[PDB]
């Protein structure tokens, strides 16, 4: 089946992400930064408070339903 | 409020 992922934005916006186990998290962070409108560069990925990287996966990270990804910006200097 | 449902698929 799939695994439902959640996702907790800085002003309160709730995005629940329907993904499978297999499935890359990579598209995860460019589908959500697509509808951002803005580039991958500028987000940063923390699950467990670490970064994620463009080579993990929701089975590689021991991820679970509802499993929460918090999505920060980088400084601007 | 704001929810937003995404689905990404993954073909191999």
């Amino acid at each position: 089946d799939h695994i439902n992922l959640k996702v907790a934005g800085q002003d309160g916006s709730v995005v629940q992400f329907k993904i499978k186990r297999h499935t890359p998290l990579s598209k995860l962070m460019k589908a959500y930064c697509e509808r951002q409108g803005l580039s991958m560069r500028q987000i940063r990925f923390r699950f467990d408070g670490q970064p994620i990287n463009e080579t993990d996966t929701p089975a590689q990270l021991e991820m679970e339903d509802e499993d929460t990804i918090d999505v920060f910006q980088q400084q601007t200097g | 409020d704001t929810a937003g449902c995404i689905v990404i698929s993954d073909s191999e």
